[PDB]
């Protein structure tokens, strides 16, 4: 069973009825850099490795951990481009939400509206599906909030996952590792032993980058605090 | 040395090797498809006679219509695929009405015919954002009226050339009506005969 | 037959829109979704699909979709098609209400749909909406109904019907066991418990592999609820109890 | 299934099958029509068959002018026995459901005349590859079961890629009738070697080329590894016909 | 038709507000730059817009967005009225037929 | 190769056809319908005078000892023009088959005084599945190999290969094709060594070839093909030279007058004027 | 060789190359010689124009284009393509005066029409041109100017250039001209003599030669070299071919 | 497309690879190598270096027009590295966003934004089937207020990371190796240094001793932030200065 | 043998650098029937072969009008054809709307070559098929253009298009210098013997195949059919 003209074309449903292309979307994301989600009781802690080729990288130049709002943060695996302009898309919806509410948008519509993007541009044929899956990271009502947008547009609700290199590795760890009622500053650790787990050598502040969202916000971890959670895990 | 599987019939804004442009020529080959329609231009008259396809007898012998009423002293018989004709009927009416009432006298059947024909070109070539003509038609028309000039003959083709005919036989068995035509064809034959 | 199956709008030489058939092909590919209509009232009983223990659930219906306050529905499919689905959906019933201050029939709603389907499918370049809908729903016409969507276009009112993985022995298993006219609503809960039970060959429904949601008519107001996982494992055991009664009685 | 030129009927016993199964672009057509140019071939017989197409026309090695004058078929059949090779040469294409028929003749007249070791240089689509097919070189082979086994081990030393099967069917997407081929020559039980190589549609002289190479890597017919390798066939003038128009520029 | 002429004097400027914008930046550029622009800008915005839902559905025009220069900017266009919430939708086979020119 | 839309996979044809192929490679349906197909397609040699079914082969009934056959509507046409009013020659068989493609006969007319002189005048175009048939039903599968066929057809110049372009070549130019038995004069340029000649004519040509019978093929490139009057006035070389020179008496009075007949009564190109 | 990425000019080879350009560009060779050569008063062009028959009357597909009142245009490659280009330069040059009220500078025109040709490049629903051309214009200001454009968009100022068959030949006719001391009459005499050295009397039958020039003589305003002039230039050429 | 989407993997820019890849844009990066040139920038505390080798052709070729070093405005400029067409849309592109990014916010637009907007744009291309990516890279300098100086590189695929030293062309990997091992070595970087770093670079991995008139340099300091094109003689005294030291 | 795959589109340029639909289009105008359109000092006289498809049917018409002092010699494609001369004719009515002047041929030609050049570069179109015979009068004389399906036109003095028009174009050539200087009727019957050697010997000139169309200084464009073109036959020396 070649399938080779329905795997070619998008549109194209396969004869057992599945989309070859955005199963090759989700290749490119599990091909992207490992990120961790761990959705603790305290807060919520995006933790993903921003794998530098040379020590002249800018770290300040860009950021694999990009705010959305002043509560709602995300981390990709996959195609940079994609994600930025995803993230872009995510900003403008959640502006538009809170000029239409005058209320800050909650993280399960956001994530609703860009999996809708998403869905939209993985129906019509003449484009091809975003190869990058979004952890998503919220604190509404007094709750953290953790999800996950495929290329094809389904969300999930997660306490603990990971995307990208050897993610059922890392979701197998998370599984041994996370806790009910985990807390904040902890879950940080599990996240960063997760790391280890999928890094190829020594971690350091540079070569990784955590963004945590708790009841005051969203913020991304400046390379010191990762230095300092970093000496603390080991 | 060795044979290629070069193909050309497939687009119709396709030249052939030699110039030839194949999807017009199948749609001939869809009118030599359709029925017999047999039309002779006199000075008397026009006469346009042509063969109900009747596959059972409960389907109403009148609903079959294959010579239409284009104005009063105009009529077209078709051959090839009915609902091309039908639209081309209704250009043809709607014309013939506009020419009316912008001159407030009748359309030549020149004029009518030519109208119709600069209907029957637009494949791939109107340029007009409302969905157009993407295939040529496959219905050949033989528009025979009466005019200022006397009776007139005109066949329309799914190319889009109209020719004046003496007499004039398009359909499956156009040849060999066409040789018999010619054979028995002569300019001061009466209407009736 | 690699052909006549590209671009959605090919008949093939028999007659066949062969990407129609890999749209209903990938629902069969989807969960077990399940539809009972009972005089007292019609509930959806859908699995849940997704076990995955660090899968969070924050929303109240894991795949069962509130349409309106009159109407309710479960999908089987594609997830993200049937989110916009399902937003078509509650768009169309809340115009129809906007236009008439009437709740919007169910026949209608379905309808609707259907119709934007067929014309996904109608048209090249557009992939059809790989995503079957189970509809419930109560109107001042007929009553309780149960309507099923497929991804050509195509309604149907059913009493008992199921789509989605093993579909074929759950509508076996429905004609089988389906009184037409003296179908409670517990003996409809039961009777979607024993087809889910035997669909599902995983393991005995330990309430978090299913998802019930019921819809009755109180005090002349639409009640639209999904039951307790408690509930759920309660009906579970009665028909663990019937099964094992049952087999002790046949010795 | 197969004339001979005029009544010497010579006997193929021990000598090796070369045929240019019908590829993407007649890849398998130019390498062969480059080996009987190369290796001076003569026609001993035709392969008439209701399968192949007909086609008539000069022969395309003409060289000197007596030989420029001979009349060529479809399929003309070319050997020397000095490198007791026979050179099966299509220059057409084939009829629906008729490549069955032509594969069982050919069997049939090679099991017959003696021959082993058909070489069957074809081509492939390049375009349904694989990541790794694609990363790796365009040229793979197949080999019969019944094939002897130190060609295999040649070729396993000169270290070529097998072709990537997939359960396990063996299925080529350009090949043609090469597929069907190596099916019905497992059946026979008959020593059968498939050249193929990952090609497009266009001007296909490089891959001809390329694919010759590959064939000498193995029979080493001509030296290792320059000018004139392989003498091209004088037919293979205008590859495209006519001339430029001078109303254009 | 009554419905031609306008009935505030700044409703058919915006009503064409975008139109008007990207005719503006097609006018400058093709002022400064040159005819090259325009007609790659139109091209990038016909190949973007060919690409998208059915008219009965809501389209996201991302590309659309990011070639504008509007994938980060908000205007009241964005947020009054929303496109998704029409609360006026035809039948899908006529507004595919009005989208393909054929009504 | 469809672009119906925007995202439309196309796919490169392939010159070799191997694409038919891929998607041929059953159904009880299908098979009685390829069947039906297949009996529709093939050609059915028979005789309407006396309406006598030709199962046996042309060659195996009549011994034949020059068998002149025309391709195209040219061909036909030249030689009704020349050999018919030279003697006289009666039907005897015609070919019946139905193609995609398409006066349309192919008939077969023998000499009263000689009878082993033959003929056939094939004005029909014979499918790639049907050339072989057609042989099968004339020639049988034991040749004569006494027999001296001159194929007659007519090409386009565009078909001709040469560095010159088209234009530039003079347009009513033919070119012969002879087999290796056939040691008589050929009184015509050789065709070109990258021209090949894939129909009706290549397979009679094949044919007499491979079981050593002395054949000649001429093609006249023209770059008109609608009963062109050039056509058959560079077709007169033919009978110019031997084999047709006894069959065509020394009357060509009535023969361009004859020729002129036909090309009168021939219908023009309603699309181009 | 790009043998599955030469169909559309929106598709990259493996090693990055784009061949419909480069097919264009051959395109452009397939055509006659047309050379142009830049000096201190001004630019200097002219054609190998191929004469294809004696029915022609004489400026027939003529192959020097007045783009602007001080711009000249010596075109290569398919007639069509440079019609267009010529008609797109012409609005180009109108534009800006329009606008600007002041003669486009030669460089700004070469540009825009440079990447109006690369844009042309860059989608598949068009084709790259086929044609190649020279943009030469002489100011008070901004001097003698000279500029060629290549179908793949680019566009570089030359001290003296060709494009078509005998391009290379004409190239080197040119390197060994010393063209910055001599004068406008002395470099059309030397472009007569290099165009009638690169024409190939076998091959093409015959050809009428086109002279056109911009410089301080004509006031920095583009014209066809008058006819006495342009025939003592005939005149030289035929004089060193003979020797 | 309008002319309709290709078959193979490898054949169109949307479609994907069975791994994920998109083929399309490694062959927009290997046309960037077949531009046949290398441009090194480096960054420093003070100001910020682009070089590129000048490669004129012909004799009859006038060296004035030929140029890689273009400005986008006053106080940004650029290298580019590929098909020149394509380099000469890129900077006309950039050129436009400037100028708009000016008008409407009132302030000159930073490196950074200006190499997102340029990514976001060739993100749009390596997305639709209708367009091709851009073979071509730019590489983008410029003193930011409160920064200082900035190097950013802006590529097909739509990646517009920030560098200490930014290297392109041909001899992309040399040229990074040689930038990061001068890197780890933390000299004072002042502005002769960080020409010199550039030039030296540039020399170690062509394998070749520029005059001055094989190269062209562009730099903008601290002191002066408007972008300077340095005069041939300029590059003359640098190259004087390294041969003696 | 190599340029299937480059001949079907016409936005496809092949490896030799040559697109092969616009030489195809050129195929097909030559498939056409023949015209010969040739000027003297004051006059322009277009003469074609119109063609019956049957004895019965009419000769179809292949010199049209455009405008008072422009028309055209048809020449293959007949529906490109009539697009062509209407646009022609609207272009020459707006001409006469805007500046209430004639509109010179060679501007005419000029918007007949960019029209036709602009199907050659786009998707989904084709070349069109035909090529005209501009005869027409201006302040600098009589006019002869010929318009190829490719977009390139012709300045020509005499020129002969269609099946059979080289024996045509090699008359014209022979006697350019009688045509320059020589009457009307002199410069009617030279177009006729051209005309007359497209043809086979054994066929000949009659009223019904013959269509002559004459635009001079005085004179407007005039087409005469049968009893029309009578008296220029007339007087015709034998072949």
């Amino acid at each position: 069973m070649a399938e080779r003209g329905y795997s070619f074309s998008l549109t194209t449903f396969s004869p057992s009825g599945k989309l070859v292309q955005i199963e090759y979307a989700l290749a490119a994301v599990a091909g992207g850099a490992p990120s961790v989600g761990i959705k603790a009781a305290n807060g919520v802690v995006l933790a993903t490795e921003k794998k530098q080729k040379s020590i002249l990288y800018d770290e300040r130049s860009v950021h694999k951990v990009e705010p959305i709002t002043k509560h709602i943060g995300l981390v990709y695996s996959g195609m940079g481009p994609d994600y930025r302009v995803l993230v872009h898309r995510a900003r403008k919806l959640a502006q538009q939400y809170y000029l239409v509410y005058q209320e800050p948008i909650p993280t399960a519509q956001l994530v609703q509206r860009v999996a809708s993007v998403m869905q939209e541009y993985t129906q019509s044929g003449g484009v091809r599906p975003f190869g990058v899956s979004l952890l998503i990271c919220g604190w509404n009502e007094g709750r953290p909030y953790l999800f996950q947008s495929d290329p094809s547009g389904a969300y999930f609700a997660w306490k603990a996952t990971a995307m990208g290199k050897n993610y059922v590795n890392g979701k197998t760890f998370l599984e041994k590792r996370y806790n009910e009622d985990l807390e904040l500053e902890d879950a940080i650790h599990t996240a960063i032993l997760t790391l280890k787990e999928s890094f190829e050598g020594q971690m350091t502040e540079d070569n990784i980058e955590v963004g945590i969202c708790n009841e005051a916000g969203f913020r991304r971890l400046t390379p010191t605090e990762v230095k300092d959670y970093l000496a603390a895990i080991a | 040395m060795f044979l290629t599987r070069s193909e050309y019939d497939r687009g119709v804004n396709t030249f052939s090797p030699e110039g030839r442009l194949f999807q017009v020529e199948y749609a001939i080959e869809a009118i030599k498809l359709g029925s017999t329609a047999i039309g002779i231009q006199t000075s008397e008259g026009v006469c346009l006679a042509v063969e109900k396809r009747i596959t059972s007898p409960l389907m109403e012998p009148s609903s079959i219509e294959k010579i239409v009423e284009i104005d009063a002293h105009i009529g077209c018989a078709m051959s090839g695929l009915i609902a091309d004709a039908k639209t081309l009927i209704d250009k043809a009416r709607v014309e013939t009405q506009n020419h009316w009432f912008t001159y407030n006298e009748t359309m030549t059947v020149e004029s009518v015919t030519q109208a119709v024909s600069n209907l029957a070109l637009q494949f791939g070539e109107e340029d007009a954002d409302p969905g157009a003509m993407s295939r040529p038609f496959g219905v050949a028309l033989l528009f025979g009226g009466v005019d200022e000039k006397g009776p007139q003959l005109f066949h329309m083709d799914p190319s889009g050339t109209f020719v004046q005919c003496d007499a004039r036989a398009i359909g499956s068995a156009s040849e060999g009506a066409q040789s018999s035509l010619q054979e028995v064809y002569h300019k001061s034959m009466t209407l009736k005969e | 037959s690699r052909r006549y199956d590209s671009r959605t709008t090919i008949f093939s030489p028999e007659g066949r829109l062969y990407q129609v058939e890999y749209a209903m092909e990938a629902i069969g590919h989807a969960g077990t979704c399940l539809g009972i209509l009972a005089n007292d009232g019609v509930l959806l009983a859908a699995e849940r699909r997704n076990i995955h223990k660090l899968l969070d659930e924050v929303f109240f219906s894991e795949k069962i979709y509130k349409l309106n306050e009159d109407m309710a529905c479960s999908v089987a499919g594609i997830t993200s098609d049937a989110n916009v689905l399902t937003n078509e959906l509650r768009l169309i019933a809340q115009r129809y209400l906007l236009q008439y201050q009437e709740p919007i029939p169910c026949e209608q709603l379905v309808t609707a749909l259907c119709d934007i389907k067929q014309a996904y499918t109608q048209f090249g370049g557009k992939r059809p909406f790989g995503v079957s809908l189970l509809y419930i729903g109560w109107d001042k016409h007929y009553g309780f109904q149960l309507y099923q969507s497929d991804p050509s276009g195509n309604y149907g009112g059913w009493k008992a019907t199921c789509i989605g993985n093993n579909s074929a022995a759950a509508v076996s298993m429905l004609k089988q066991d389906y009184k037409e006219g003296e179908m409670t609503l517990k003996s409809a809960l039961a009777l979607a418990i024993k087809v889910l039970n035997k669909t599902m060959d995983v393991s005995k429904l330990s309430a978090e592999k299913v998802e019930i949601a019921t819809l009755t008519r109180e005090n002349g107001k639409t009640v639209i609820r999904v039951l307790k996982q408690k509930e759920v494992e309660q009906l579970i055991k009665k028909h663990e109890e019937e099964e094992a009664k049952a087999e002790r009685e046949k010795k | 299934m197969f004339v001979p030129c005029g009544e010497s009927a010579p006997d193929l016993a021990g000598f090796t099958l070369l045929m240019p199964a019908v590829s993407v672009g007649n890849v398998g057509q130019l390498a062969m029509d480059l080996i009987i140019s190369t290796l001076n071939m003569s026609k001993i017989g035709y392969f008439y068959t209701d399968c192949l197409v007909p086609m008539v026309g000069n022969n395309p090695y003409a060289t000197t002018e007596g030989n420029s004058t001979e009349l060529s078929i479809n399929a003309e059949v070319y050997s020397l026995p000095s490198r007791k090779l026979v050179a099966l040469q299509l220059r057409s294409i084939f009829i629906k459901y008729k490549s069955k028929p032509f594969c069982e003749k050919l069997l049939s007249w090679v099991k017959s005349s003696g021959c082993a070791r058909v070489i069957v240089l074809s081509s492939s689509h390049s375009y349904q590859r694989n990541d790794l097919q694609l990363r790796s070189t365009p040229f793979r082979y197949l080999l019969t079961p019944s094939m002897q086994k130190s060609v295999q081990n040649k070729i396993k030393s000169l270290n070529w890629e097998e072709m990537e099967k997939s359960e396990f069917c063996i299925r080529i997407p350009g090949g043609g009738i090469t597929k069907t081929l190596y099916d019905e020559s497992c059946s026979k039980e008959i020593q059968m070697a498939v050249l193929l190589k990952f090609v497009s549609e266009g001007d296909n002289i490089p891959d001809a080329l390329g694919l010759v190479e590959y064939l000498n890597e193995w029979l080493q017919i001509l030296k290792p590894l320059s000018a004139s390798r392989w003498k091209i066939p004088s037919s293979w003038r205008l590859l495209f016909g006519s001339g430029l128009p001078p109303a254009l520029f | 038709k009554n419905e031609l002429l306008p009935s505030h004097p700044l409703e058919l400027s915006e009503k064409n507000f975008q139109l008007n914008q990207d005719k503006m930046n097609f006018s400058t550029l093709r002022n400064i730059q040159g005819l090259f622009a325009p007609l790659k800008l139109q091209m990038e915005f016909k190949a973007v817009q060919q690409v998208q839902r059915l008219p009965f559905l809501s389209s996201s025009n991302l590309s659309l967005d990011v070639l504008r220069g509007n994938d980060e900017t908000i205007g009241f266009e964005d947020i009054l009225n929303d496109p998704s919430q029409s609360e006026v939708m035809g039948e899908p086979h006529l507004m595919v037929e009005y989208k393909l020119g054929l009504l | 190769m469809a672009a119906t839309f925007f995202g439309e996979v196309v796919k490169a044809p392939c010159r070799a056809g191997t694409e038919d192929e891929e998607e041929e490679e059953e159904t009880p349906e299908d098979r009685e319908v390829r069947l039906q197909l297949a009996r529709k397609r093939e050609v059915r040699l028979l005789r309407r005078q006396t309406k006598t079914s030709l199962e046996v082969s042309l060659l195996e009934k009549y011994p034949c000892s020059k068998f002149i056959i025309a391709i195209g509507n040219n061909a036909v046409a030249f030689l009704s023009s020349f050999v018919m009013n030279s003697g006289v020659w009666e039907e005897v068989g015609c070919a019946k088959l139905w193609n995609e493609w398409c006066e349309a006969f192919c008939v077969f007319y023998h000499l009263k005084s000689n009878p082993s002189v033959f003929l056939c005048q094939c004005s029909c175009y014979v499918a790639e599945d049907q050339q072989y048939q057609w042989l099968e039903k004339v020639f049988g599968s034991c040749p004569r190999k006494n027999m001296q066929i001159t194929i007659l057809t007519c090409r386009h110049v565009t078909d001709y290969k040469t560095s010159e372009s088209t234009g530039s070549l003079p347009s009513p130019f033919l070119r012969a094709l002879k087999t290796q038995n056939f040691k008589d004069s050929a009184c015509c340029p050789l065709l070109e060594q990258p021209n090949i000649v894939h129909d009706l004519p290549a397979a009679v040509l094949s044919y007499c070839q491979v079981w050593k019978i002395p054949a000649i093929l001429y093609l006249c490139y023209t770059d008109v093909m609608k009963l062109d009057l050039i056509t058959v006035e560079a077709f007169k070389p033919i009978l110019s030279t031997r084999s047709l020179k006894g069959l065509v008496k020394n009357i060509p009075q009535s023969t361009e007058i004859l020729k002129k007949l036909m090309t009168t009564n021939e219908i023009q190109s309603n699309i181009y004027t | 060789i790009g043998t599955g990425y030469d169909l559309s000019a929106s598709t990259f080879s493996p090693d990055g190359r784009v061949f419909q350009v480069e097919y264009a560009m051959k395109a452009v060779e397939n055509s006659s010689t047309a050379i142009g050569i830049r000096c201190k008063d001004g630019v200097v062009f002219g054609v190998e124009k191929l004469v294809l028959s004696k029915l022609y009357e004489e400026g027939s597909n003529k192959r020097l284009f007045n783009v602007d009142r001080h711009v000249g245009m010596a075109v290569a490659g398919l007639l069509a393509d440079a019609r267009s280009l010529a008609d797109i330069a012409r609005e180009e040059a109108s534009n800006f005066r329009s606008n600007f009220g002041y003669n486009i500078p030669l460089k700004h025109l070469a540009d825009r029409v440079a990447m109006y040709v690369h844009a042309y490049t860059l989608y598949s629903a068009v084709r790259p041109f086929g044609c190649s051309f020279m943009l030469g214009s002489y100011s008070v200001n901004d001097g003698a100017q000279l500029y060629m454009i290549d179908p793949s968009g680019v566009s570089y100022g030359y001290w003296g250039c060709a494009i078509g068959k005998a391009r290379q030949a004409a190239k080197t006719e040119i390197e060994k001209l010393q063209m910055k001391e001599m004068t406008c009459r002395d470099i059309v005499k030397e472009v007569a003599k290099i165009i009638y050295i690169v024409h190939d009397e076998v091959k093409d039958k015959a050809f009428e030669l086109e002279l056109s020039w911009v410089g301080e003589l004509t006031n920095g305003r583009h014209e066809i070299v008058p006819k006495d002039i342009r025939e003592e230039a005939e005149k030289y050429a035929k004089e060193s071919l003979k020797e | 497309m309008s002319r309709g989407s290709s078959a193979g993997f490898d054949r169109h820019i949307t479609i994907f690879s069975p791994e994920g890849r998109l083929y399309q844009v490694e062959y927009a990066f290997k046309a960037i190598n077949q531009g046949g040139l290398t441009s090194v920038a480096v960054r420093g505390k003070d100001c910020a270096v682009i070089v590129t080798q000048k490669k004129v052709p012909d004799k009859l070729l006038d060296s004035s027009t030929v140029t890689h070093l273009f400005k986008i405005t006053e106080n940004i400029g650029c290298v580019m590295t590929g098909m020149t067409a394509d380099s000469r849309s890129q900077v006309q592109r950039a050129r436009y966003e400037a100028a708009n990014w000016k008008y409407k916010y009132g302030y000159e637009i930073p490196v950074d934004m200006l190499c997102k907007r340029i990514a976001d744009i060739s993100q749009v291309y390596t997305q639709n089937a209708e367009m091709r990516p851009l073979g071509c890279c730019m590489i983008l300098i410029g003193i930011d207020e409160e920064q200082g100086p900035q190097v950013y590189k802006c590529d097909p695929a739509g990646y517009y990371c920030g560098f200490k030293a930014t290297a392109a062309g041909v001899k992309q990997t040399e040229s990074t190796s040689f930038l990061e091992k001068k890197v780890k070595k933390k000299f004072d970087w002042t502005f002769e240094q960080t020409v010199e770093t550039a030039i030296t670079c540039l020399s170690t991995v062509l394998s070749i001793d520029f005059k001055p008139s094989e190269i062209e340099v562009g730099v903008v300091t601290v002191e002066n932030p408007k972008f300077r094109i340095l005069t041939e003689a300029e590059i003359d005294a640098h190259l004087v200065a390294l041969a003696e030291r | 043998m190599f340029r299937n795959q480059y001949d079907n589109d016409v936005t496809v340029w092949s490896p030799q650098g040559r697109i092969h639909q616009i030489e195809y289009a050129m195929e097909a105008v030559k498939q056409g029937s023949a015209t010969v359109g040739l000027k003297s000092k004051t006059h322009a006289v277009l003469v074609a072969l119109k063609r019956a498809q049957s004895e019965l049917a009419a000769h179809q018409k292949k010199i049209l009008h455009v405008d008072n002092h422009i028309g055209i010699s048809i020449a293959g494609l007949t529906a490109d054809a009539r697009l062509l001369c209407n646009f022609m004719r609207q272009e020459c009515l707006d001409s006469r709307f805007v500046f209430d002047r004639p509109l010179p041929v060679s501007r005419l030609v000029s918007l007949i070559g960019s029209k036709t050049q602009i199907p050659t570069q786009r998707y989904g179109r084709r070349p069109y098929g035909v090529g005209l015979l501009i005869a027409g009068y201006d302040d600098m004389g009589p006019h002869i253009f010929q318009t190829c399906p490719s977009a390139n036109y012709f300045d020509c003095r005499a020129m002969s298009i269609g099946a059979r028009s080289q024996s045509a174009r090699t008359y014209l050539e022979r006697h350019m210098s009688e045509f320059m200087e020589c009457n009307l009727n002199e410069l009617v019957k030279h177009g006729l013997r051209a005309l007359r050697e497209t043809l086979p010997a054994e066929q000949d000139l009659t009223t019904k195949n013959v269509s002559i169309g004459i635009v001079g200084k005085d004179l407007e464009f005039t087409i005469y059919d049968d009893d029309d073109v009578s008296p220029f036959l007339e007087g015709l020396e034998e072949r």
